[PDB]
This record gives structure tokens, C-alpha cells and sequence, in this order.
């Protein structure tokens, strides 16, 4: 609980979408609305290129488990295979009839699911680009998808408070928790292990369910998310704080040991839609949106 | 002579038969004192399969020795 | 569930198949090819995940290590060779006399390999350095001797053309316990291949006369040298009257899989009660090659004519893994509901 | 796309089964057998019969995949067997709910719920010139309820009956008030 | 000297054994009989007797009776399809017919 | 006294005796044709059997209820639950008073002149709670209204076994 500003990566001209870091620790990637993924590194913001090379916008990319193979979300509703060592259009594949918010990798990384708009959440190949399986899931784009640890179940977030874990091999619905309230579900993920999901919802209330019994047990209160999908992190280097983006210039971050209002850091003059966690370091990523254009990295 | 006999799980039995006993005895005796059935009673002694209609004064058994009872499974 | 009972289609990927085998948590199979290649699969995601090259003559034995990142084999070229999972190279190469049947760590230690010649005696050998060990012979005149290890790594059971089982201790060679196989009257019958159970002390022995004889492991060990034990079940088919080619065990050690050599099918029993259970039918004029079994899961895997094909159950699925609040009923239920008509608890979370 | 906030984020919907596919004698059935003889068979064809799908009137409807024949039976209408007191109680509950009401009475004792409990006799749409009616039977004592048709049916074509405020039937014959 | 124990029960079966291999050895169709071949054909012999009997009792349950007809052999051998093609070119005795008016006869 | 025969419901075991009711699976509570209306008129519930799991809601209700009604469903019918005494009425909830025991003389009483009324759970001449206070003039049928297949009798003789003590009543040899 120390975190001080280092450096600050600027040189993005739209709302800042989302960065994140690479497996090993190394390479915190970048990118924004204007058709421009940069590629900076970790501990002092170094350049080292510019990925683009499409035909419309890009909001999301993802990664290799060897910090090396890319694709990218990009909005011309279409799958682009990106690299980072060499920066060319691996597999250039359609596949949707809308736009794309979430995709992610297998641990093993060969299948690319896409959480899209036209809400035909796809399971992709990765040696040859092939439509594998088709899940007709949601009523609403689909806000996060995700896999576990082993890779056997896929988790979905929706806007009509639905909660839906798929199966890899099979490919049908398993498990369904259910809410009262329905607040779009802006951004769940498993727990580091692969034994809880800590979910999103727009009522300002953090949750986390309880996977096999279906209950929840603590919640988090005191953080202002209502309008966007602010996303969410775990911390395992230090204490077991919850990093997330702000709407009102500051940086979410607190604890379920405190489950009160401990710390928050300052400095941002717009909206922080996305934050990062570091593996093995204490290196903590925010990126705000149009207003502010530039990332405050701290670190303890 | 009270010889024993030790299965695999690990259990023993005390028979205080006579030097000069049957086979079926023993049955009618172990079906009285354990209730398991006479259907699997295969003794070894020395790796020899011992024949069901014997006595103990035949295949030259010390007193007081260690036979061993090995269960067998059939029904359907 | 249980045992399979349905066909569940195939990985029509890579032609001319020859042999498999799986890990201990069942999530890798590695496959030998007809040119020197070993193409690894995935049932987690079922998909290929790894292809490596290994020679150019075909591969006919295969062997996970305990840790699973080794593989061993034994193809034409008389080669034997420490892999790896991650890099895939060649590290140990020497010939042997050129038929090799089997090799099979051992299963607690990834130094110790048994190597079964087919002309020769059983090798054992250590991966520290270049040692062999040749295991004696009994009889020493037929020269056709099968081996492996048993569960634990205890003793390693041997036999021989003449149906002379051996019990040999480990390491030092102590030919404590033996029989000889009542076979019919007076006539002895060949072995052909010992397999053990991955719960338990149950073994099996696949004899010449077309029957497979279930014995107890204790038993042995109980009888000692020269002991004559009977068998704990017999099973063989009378009807088409069936050589078998290859058996194995189920997961827990429960039921037993025995692939057939002339008709392209699949028979399995129990060994409690020790009747038939199903028999799985495939296509009619193939030539069996291997079968294979998932060890916490009811997967078979069975080769024939390069095509794998995989018998899984048969999901169907239903509603109410959609609407929790549900009850997807069959015919009418008459109840009424009630008699009456109107904490702190901190778990890790990142614990693996 | 991450910035435009925009409405429709909610729907109060326990079904979505509405879903982009939405891909719209010999038998035991159709024989002139008394009544238990088809009534065994009945629930063992209504599985390969009919399905549900997205429904262009309203909401989903029942529709088929294999050409029903004239007068023989379709499918089974059954869930809770309560009574005509708690059904008062569930109408405000799910007036209280938003949930519309699924309440077929065999006779004026007691109604069958098809809300909590029941199978796919629940997506039969309203219409005013139908192609299926129903009766009440026997069945060892018990009554069911069975949807029956009326003349030879299609595959594709949507499945419904008179349930006897505006309605999306738009059947020339329409009577435009369902009470 | 032992208990007697019939080849039936040792199989499992319901259908006589010895019948069946008295029958095959005094019947004129081989010179030498095996051993499992009467067992093979009373297990038969078994199955569709009790198939055709489970459809039977149905149909007599269906009809408000306790006891088998002629009729519910009739209905529930002409039902099924692969009884109606092995009991093809088969007159049973007091069975009558199927329901059965064209469709061009009705107004 | 003889019971209905139409005005009820006969899913019921309505026993063999003419003098003896006894429930089945669900509250369809059977109400007799003899509803008061003015004066004092009062009879026993006797219970010669009561099993376990077996709540037994016993009160007053209407002609305006349903035949199928749960016994303290409205304003025009009161409820006592077995479970702490929680009584439920124009659906509300209340722990409100004690049990009963097994095999005793059940059995209730209201004063309606030609009003001003007396509710009161009466049970063996003893007070169980005030019930409620204040309704309109009208007709109430007795209510069995039963969980299970208990075997209760009635008493409609003038010499009653636990009436409750000092009351003004009538013989019941008139109404039937
Ligand atoms: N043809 C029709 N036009 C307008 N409303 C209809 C209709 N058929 C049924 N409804 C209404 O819809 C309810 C039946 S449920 C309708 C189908 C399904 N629940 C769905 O929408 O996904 C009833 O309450 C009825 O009032
Ligand atoms: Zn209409």
C-alpha cells in the first residue's frame, strides 16, 4: 500500500481501450480507438512499434502464453492473428455479422472464443482458422467470457443478469446462477485457482459467488461504477487487494480482509475503464478514456 | 493341536481341533462361529492345493502351524 | 456413468496408427506412426496438440514416464530413446538384437526401463548411465520371454513359452515364488502378455489356448516357490471361439476390456461377478491393432487400420441447466407446497 | 463499442429461449384404438413430433418438424395437479411478477400450473381459425388433458387452439376481446 | 452321486434344455449334436416368447382385462413391425383385423 | 347431526359412521350445512387420532369462501397454526400463541347477537389468545380443514366433555 507513479505511457490519440501484460511479466501492451496497437514494455514504458495494418477500429487484444503470438478485436467484424516479434496479419477470418467486445485464449492456446454482438459466442482454431462450435448463449452482447485453469469450462456475462458456465468438449450449458435484480454484468472472472468467479454488476456492488454451492459470500461497497463495463483484477505478489478502474478520477483498489474504504489512489482526469495486474511484481496499470489519453503506472 | 489359518486381509482364526480331524468338520464349525459359507475354503500348505476330502493326519502337518484361507468369487 | 455403450465418431487425422497409450490422469496419447512419427492428442480440448518427428522407420511400443515429461519407444531400428515433451530430441540410441517387443519404466522410478527382447532374456537397464542387466531364464531354450513390473514396483513377474510363471525380486534377482499354468490335463500353453491393474493386486494372464486367467497377487506370494494356485475367474468365448489380441483394465481395476483377432470387436466383463457385460461391434472386415483405456473416465481407444475411434457415452442434454427455477416434468404431480400458506467465514481463494 | 451507453440492458425474461437458429396409417396414434392404446405411445412420438421455436406473433410457438396426420393426438398438456384457491394466489404473485398466466382447469374442481412445473404444451399460441382443439380423457382413473388436430399438417407450420384485450392473431374471423 | 442340477438352471434360463437337445438328436437334421448349441436356441426361444408376451399384457392391461385373448396377440403382433415381418403369412385363430377405412370412402 | 352431502367436497373420507371425518392430502376443507347466524350455539371437535406430522386448522369461515380454501385465507376466515401459533389472516403474519396436544376435545364458540363478539381460541374451557375483533353480520360454516389422514369424531350431544365454563349456549338437538 505504497504505490507511487513511475513513468507514463503516452502517445494514444482516442479513448484508451484496454493494456495488459504479458504472461512472463515483461511486455504491459497497449492500445486505443484509433487503429493503433502499440507495443511498449514494463518497467520504464520503452517503444518498440505500432500494430495495424486493418480497415476499421480495434477494441480488444489478447495474447500467447509464450508473450509472443496476438489477435486483435477488431471492428470491421472480422479475427486478425497479430504477432509480436514480427507485426504481420497471421489469419485474417470473418466470422460475425456484428462487432466483438471480449475474446481470450485456453491456457493451451489453441481456441479463440469471441464474445461478440451478434451474439454467436464461437470457439475459433489457431493452426488453421476453422469455425469449430457455435453456442446460441446470450439475448444480449456478451460483456466477458473466460476459461479456467485446466481449460474444461467457459464462463459468460450478459446485461439481463445471467450467468452461464460452458463446457469446452461438449459444448452445452451446465450451470446457471440466477439474480433477482438484473443490472448489466459488466466483467467476471475465475478465481486464480478455478474454483470461484468474482463477479461484476452495475448496483456499485462487487460479488463473489461460491461456484459448486451457488451462494455468495462478501461483497465490496464505496466504488461509483454504473454507466460503463469497468473491469477487474486479483492480487497474489502482496495483500489480497481487488484493482479496478474509476469514473470519478481515482483508482479502485481495495481488500476483502477490509471490505471498507482503505486506500485510493489519484491523478486520473477521466474515466479509468481498464486496469492490469503483474504476475510476480507489484506493477499496477491504469488507463483512463478520451479525456486523459495517457496510463499511470504505479508500483511499491 | 491348534494350528492357525491367516487370510490376506489380515485376520486369524483359532481352531482347537484334534490331530485326527475332517475338512467338513471344520466347515460345519467355521459355519457356526463366523457364518461365512464353506465355498471358498482353499487352504495352502507349502503352495499344495489341499484336497477338500482329507484329513489332518496326511500331508505330515506340524502343530501349531500357519495354514492360509483365499476367498473366491462366484454368482450371477 | 459407466462403461460405454455408444459409437462417438473418430480422429480421422493422421493416417496408419499403430499403438497407444495414455498417462496417468489421461489427458495426453501419444501414437506412433507407419514412418517414425508421434503425434500427441488432447482430450481436454480435443484437439492435436504436439507432432514430433522421431525417425523414418515405423514405431511399434510407446511408454509415458511417471512425471509424463519422457517418452520411450522401440521401433525396427532397434532404438531406444529418452524423449522430451518440450524440446524432442534424441539422447540414447543402441542396438539390440533386431525384433524388440516392449518397453516400460518403472513405476516409481524414471531410471529403471525393462526391455523385453524378442530372441533374447529381459533386459533391465538404468538412465544414469549405460548399465544393463540381463534377468536370467529358467529354462533357456526357447528364448521367447514377456515381463513387466507390477503395481507398486516390488517384483517384476516373468513368463516364458511353456506356461513357468517366475517371480523375480527387483534388484536383486531372487527367484522366490513360481507355478505352472493348469492348462486343460496334461498339455502346457505358451503366454503371450502380462497386464496389471492400476488399483489393487488383480493381474491377468493372456494364455494360448484362448482363455484369460485372472489370478490374485497375494496368492503368490502366499505359495511361494513351486506353489500351485487356481484362478480367480476364467474367461473366454465359445461360440466363434475368439484369439485375443490385447487386454487391459478399467480405472479403478473393476472391469476388463479383450480385443479380438479375427473379428473387429470389443468384449468386457466384470471380474466380481464375472459375466458378460456388452459387447461393441465396428466395422465388419477390419484388423484389430490396439485398445486402450482412459484412466478415470470410460474412454476406449481403439486402433484398426490407422482409424481411432473413441466410445463416449453419448450426451443428451436437456432443459433446466438453462431455467434453474424449473422442473421439466414427464406426466402430472399432485402435491400442495407448504402446510403453512404464508458467516464470517474467510476461505483462501487463490488456494490451488 | 466500450463508450456508447445506450438502453435496452434489460428485458425481465425467464425464457431466452430465443435463440438466432430458430429453424421453424401405421402409427399408434392415428389408429382407430381405444383410448389407452394411445394414449402409451402418445408420449413417446411427441418428443420427435413437435418443438418450439421463435414465434413471429407472439413471443414462441410450438411448431413441427413432422407432418401431423388428421385427428390424432400431439402432445400432453400437464404440470401441477393444484387446486382453484392457490391459483388466485400465484395470479397476484405473478401480477406481482410480470409473469402471464398458464392455467388450464380439467374441470370446475381443479386447474393444471404450467409456470414452476410442466413440459412443451406451454408455447401453443391463440388464434381464431385454428387446426387443434382438446378434451379430457380417461386413463385408469386419472384425466389428462390432449391436444388433438383437425386436418393435415405441415412441417413448419405453428400449432394452435381457442383459449375460450388485443390480440396478434389477425385471423380474419377475430372477435378482438379474449374473455 | 452328486445333487442333481439341470442344465437350465446352470444357464440361467427359463425354457428346458433337455427337451431341446432330445428334440435335436431325434429330429433327423445332423448326425452329431455339439454342446452349447441347445442352450444357444432355448436362450432364443426365450427372447421372443417374452417379447411378444410384454406387448400382449399391454394390450389386455389397455382393454380393462386380466386375461390374454386371442385379439391382444392379434393387435400386438400386427403392430409391431418386425413381428408383422416374421409373422407374415400367419392366420391366428379368432383374431379378426386392424381398423383400417381409405380415406376416400368418408364425406 | 348429519352432515352435507353436496355443498362440500367429496374427495374427502367422510367416514362410514355418518358421525366421523377424515382428511386426506391437501387443505380442502369440507364445511357442514349448519352455519350460525344469531343466538348461541356451540359443539366439540373430538379427536380420537392424531398423528404426527398432522397440522389441523380449525376455525370459522363463510359460505363465501371457497370449498377448496386454506383456513385463514381472507378476512372471512381465521387460522391457528400447530408451529408456535402463528395465525395468518388477509395474509399476515404473526407469532402469536401456543400448540395442542394430541387426543383432546377441540372446539370454538362466537357470540353474535342480534354485534358485539367474543374471539377467544378456546380450548378445554381455557384461554389460548384473543383472537380477533369486529366483523360484519353473516354466516359461518364449521371448517375441517386437515393435513393428513387423522381420524377426528364430533360431538353434537347437549352433555359435552370439555365445553368452555360458564357459557350460554343451546342443545343442539334442534338444528339437526
Ligand atoms: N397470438 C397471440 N397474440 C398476442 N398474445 C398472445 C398470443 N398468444 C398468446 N398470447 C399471450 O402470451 C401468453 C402465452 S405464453 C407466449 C409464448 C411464450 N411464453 C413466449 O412469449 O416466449 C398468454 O398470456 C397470452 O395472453
Ligand atoms: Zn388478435
Amino acid at each position: 500500500p505504497n504505490y507511487a507513479l513511475k513513468f507514463t505511457l503516452a502517445g494514444h490519440t482516442k479513448a484508451v481501450s484496454s493494456v495488459k501484460f504479458s504472461p512472463n511479466g515483461e511486455w504491459l501492451a497497449s492500445s486505443s480507438a484509433d487503429k493503433l496497437i502499440k507495443i511498449w514494455g514494463a518497467y520504464d514504458g520503452k517503444f518498440e512499434k505500432t500494430i495495424s495494418g486493418h480497415k476499421l477500429g480495434i477494441s480488444d487484444v489478447a495474447w500467447s502464453s509464450d508473450s509472443n503470438l496476438l489477435v486483435s478485436a477488431s471492428d470491421d467484424k472480422t479475427l486478425k492473428i497479430w504477432d509480436v516479434s514480427s507485426g504481420k496479419c497471421l489469419k485474417t477470418l470473418k466470422g460475425h455479422s456484428n462487432y466483438v467486445f471480449c475474446c481470450n485464449f485456453n491456457p493451451q492456446s489453441n481456441l479463440i472464443v469471441s464474445g461478440s454482438f451478434d451474439e454467436s459466442v464461437r470457439i475459433w482454431d489457431v493452426k488453421t482458422g476453422k469455425c469449430l462450435k457455435t453456442l446460441p448463449a446470450h439475448s444480449d452482447p456478451v460483456s466477458a467470457v473466460h476459461f479456467n485453469r485446466d481449460g474444461s469450462l467457459i464462463v459468460s456475462s450478459s446485461y439481463d443478469g445471467l450467468c452461464r458456465i460452458w463446457d469446452t468438449a461438449s459444448g452445452q450449458c451446465l450451470k446457471t446462477l440466477i439474480d433477482d435484480d438484473n443490472p448489466p454484468v459488466s466483467f467476471v472472472k475465475f478465481s486464480p485457482n478455478g474454483k470461484y468467479i468474482l463477479a461484476a454488476t452495475l448496483d456499485n456492488t462487487l460479488k463473489l459467488w461460491d461456484y459448486s454451492k451457488g451462494k455468495c459470500l462478501k461483497t465490496y461497497t464505496g466504488h461509483k461504477n454504473e454507466k460503463y463495463c469497468i473491469f477487474a483484477n486479483f492480487s497474489v505478489t502482496g495483500g489480497k487487494w481487488i484493482v479496478s478502474g474509476s469514473e470519478d478520477n481515482l483508482v479502485y483498489i481495495w481488500n476483502l480482509q477490509t471490505k471498507e474504504i482503505v486506500q485510493k489512489l489519484q491523478g486520473h482526469t477521466d474515466v479509468v475503464i481498464s486496469t492490469a495486474c503483474h504476475p510476480t511484481e507489484n506493477i499496477i496499470a491504469s488507463a483512463a478514456l478520451e479525456n486523459d489519453k495517457t496510463i499511470k503506472l504505479w508500483k511499491s | 493341536m491348534q494350528i492357525f489359518v491367516k487370510t490376506l486381509t489380515g485376520k486369524t482364526i483359532t481352531l482347537e481341533v484334534e490331530p485326527s480331524d475332517t475338512i467338513e468338520n471344520v466347515k460345519a464349525k467355521i459355519q457356526d462361529k463366523e457364518g461365512i459359507p464353506p465355498d471358498q475354503q482353499r487352504l495352502i500348505f507349502a503352495g499344495k492345493q489341499l484336497e477338500d476330502g482329507r484329513t489332518l493326519s496326511d500331508y505330515n502337518i506340524q502343530k501349531e502351524s500357519t495354514l492360509h484361507l483365499v476367498l473366491r468369487l462366484r454368482g450371477c | 456413468q459407466n462403461y460405454p455403450e455408444e459409437a462417438d465418431g473418430t480422429l480421422d487425422c493422421i493416417s496408419m496408427a499403430l499403438t497407444c497409450t495414455f498417462n496417468r490422469w489421461g489427458t495426453l496419447l501419444a501414437v506412433g506412426c507407419n514412418d517414425g512419427r508421434i503425434v500427441i492428442w488432447d482430450f481436454l480440448t480435443r484437439g492435436i496438440a504436439k507432432i514430433i518427428s522421431a525417425h523414418i522407420h515405423p514405431v511399434c511400443s510407446l511408454c509415458w514416464s511417471r512425471d509424463g515429461h519422457k517418452l520411450v519407444s522401440a521401433s525396427t531400428d532397434n532404438i531406444v530413446s529418452q524423449w522430451d515433451v518440450l524440446s524432442g530430441d534424441c539422447d540414447q540410441r543402441f542396438r539390440f538384437p533386431s525384433p524388440i517387443l516392449k518397453v516400460q519404466y518403472h513405476p516409481r522410478d524414471q531410471n529403471k526401463v525393462l526391455v523385453c527382447p524378442m530372441k533374447s532374456a529381459p533386459v533391465m537397464l538404468t538412465l544414469s548411465d549405460s548399465k544393463h542387466v540381463v534377468l536370467p531364464v529358467d529354462d533357456d531354450s526357447d528364448l521367447n520371454v514377456v515381463a513387466s513390473f507390477d503395481r507398486r514396483g516390488e517384483y517384476i513377474y516373468t513368463g516364458n513359452a511353456k506356461g513357468k510363471i517366475l517371480v523375480l525380486k527387483t534388484d536383486s534377482q531372487d527367484l522366490v515364488a513360481s507355478f505352472r499354468v493348469t492348462t486343460g490335463t496334461s498339455n502346457t500353453t505358451a503366454i503371450k502378455s502380462i497386464e496389471f491393474a492400476r488399483k489393487g493386486s488383480c493381474f491377468l494372464i493372456n494364455t494360448a489356448d484362448r482363455i484369460i486367467r485372472v489370478y490374485d497377487g497375494r496368492e503368490i506370494l502366499t505359495c511361494g516357490r513351486d506353489g500351485e494356485p487356481e484362478p480367480m475367474q476364467k474367461l473366454q468365448d465359445l461360440v466363434n471361439r475368439t484369439p485375443w489380441k490385447k487386454c487391459c483394465f478399467s480405472g479403478d481395476g473393476e472391469y476388463i476390456v479383450a480385443g479380438s483377432a479375427r473379428q473387429h470387436a470389443l468384449y468386457i466383463w466384470e471380474k466380481s461377478i464375472g459375466n458378460l457385460v456388452k459387447i461393441l461391434h465396428g466395422t465388419r472386415g477390419e484388423l484389430l491393432l490396439d485398445v486402450a483405456w482412459h484412466p478415470v473416465r470410460p474412454i476406449i481407444a481403439s486402433i484398426s487400420s490407422g482409424v481411432v475411434s473413441i466410445w463416449a457415452q453419448n450426451q443428451v442434454e436437456n432443459w433446466s441447466a438453462f431455467a434453474p427455477d424449473f422442473k421439466e416434468l414427464d406426466e402430472n404431480v399432485e402435491y400442495e407446497e407448504r402446510e403453512s400458506e404464508f458467516e464470517d467465514e474467510e476461505v483462501d481463494v487463490t488456494s490451488v | 463499442a466500450r463508450a456508447e451507453v445506450h438502453l435496452r440492458k434489460s428485458a425481465f425474461d425467464m425464457f431466452n429461449f430465443l435463440a438466432s437458429k430458430h429453424r421453424q396409417a401405421r402409427r399408434a396414434t392415428s389408429m382407430d384404438l381405444p383410448m389407452p392404446m394411445r394414449f402409451r405411445h402418445l408420449k413417446k412420438t411427441s418428443k420427435e413430433a413437435v418443438g418450439v421455436y421463435r414465434s413471429p406473433i407472439h413471443g414462441r410457438g410450438l411448431f413441427c418438424k413432422r407432418n401431423i396426420d388428421a385427428g390424432e393426438m400431439v402432445i400432453e398438456y400437464a404440470g401441477n395437479v393444484i387446486r382453484s384457491i392457490q391459483t388466485d394466489k400465484r395470479e397476484k404473485y405473478y401480477d406481482s411478477k410480470g409473469i402471464g398466466c398458464y392455467m388450464f382447469r380439467i374441470d370446475d374442481s381443479e386447474v393444471v400450473d404450467a409456470t414452476m412445473h410442466g413440459n412443451a404444451a406451454r408455447f401453443i399460441n391463440h388464434s381464431c381459425e385454428p387446426n387443434c382443439y382438446s378434451r379430457v380423457i380417461n386413463i385408469d382413473g386419472q384425466k389428462h388433458i390432449v391436444i388433438f388436430a383437425m386436418r393435415k399438417i405441415y412441417r413448419g407450420e405453428e400449432l394452435t387452439y381457442d383459449y375460450k384485450l388485443p390480440c396478434n392473431c389477425g385471423a380474419k374471423k377475430c372477435r378482438k376481446f379474449l374473455n | 452321486r452328486a445333487k442333481a442340477k439341470t442344465r437350465s438352471s446352470r444357464a440361467g434360463l427359463q425354457f428346458p434344455v433337455g427337451r431341446v437337445h432330445r428334440l435335436l438328436r431325434k429330429g433327423n437334421y445332423a448326425e452329431r449334436v455339439g454342446a452349447g448349441a441347445p442352450v444357444y436356441l432355448a436362450a432364443v426361444l426365450e427372447y421372443l416368447t417374452a417379447e411378444i408376451l410384454e406387448l400382449a399384457g399391454n394390450a389386455a392391461r389397455d382393454n380393462k382385462k386380466t386375461r390374454i385373448i386371442p385379439r391382444h396377440l392379434q393387435l400386438a403382433v400386427r403392430n409391431d413391425e418386425e413381428l408383422n415381418k416374421l409373422l407374415g403369412r400367419v392366420t391366428i385363430a379368432q383374431g379378426g383385423v386392424l381398423p383400417n377405412i381409405q380415406s376416400v370412402l368418408l364425406p | 347431526v348429519l352432515l352435507a352431502l353436496h355443498d362440500r367436497a367429496p374427495q374427502l373420507k367422510i367416514s362410514d359412521d355418518r358421525l366421523t371425518v377424515v382428511g386426506e392430502k391437501g387443505y380442502s376443507m369440507v364445511r357442514a350445512s349448519h352455519g350460525v347466524r344469531k343466538g348461541a350455539w356451540y359443539f366439540e371437535i373430538t379427536v380420537d387420532e392424531m398423528p404426527p406430522d398432522t397440522a389441523a386448522r380449525l376455525g370459522w369461515s363463510q359460505p363465501l369462501g371457497n370449498l377448496q380454501a386454506p383456513l385463514g385465507y381472507d378476512k372471512f376466515s381465521y387460522s391457528w397454526r400447530s408451529k408456535k401459533g402463528t395465525k395468518f389472516h388477509q395474509s399476515i403474519g404473526k407469532h402469536y400463541s401456543s400448540g395442542y396436544g394430541q387426543g383432546d376435545v377441540l372446539g370454538f364458540y362466537i357470540n353474535l347477537p342480534e354485534p358485539h363478539s367474543e374471539i377467544i381460541f378456546y380450548k378445554n374451557g381455557v384461554n389460548q389468545g384473543v383472537a380477533y375483533k369486529d366483523i360484519f353480520e353473516g354466516v359461518y360454516f364449521p371448517a375441517i380443514s386437515l393435513y393428513k389422514s387423522c381420524t377426528v369424531s364430533i360431538n353434537f350431544g347437549p352433555c359435552f366433555k370439555y365445553p368452555p365454563k360458564d357459557l350460554t349456549y343451546r342443545p343442539m338437538s334442534d338444528m339437526g
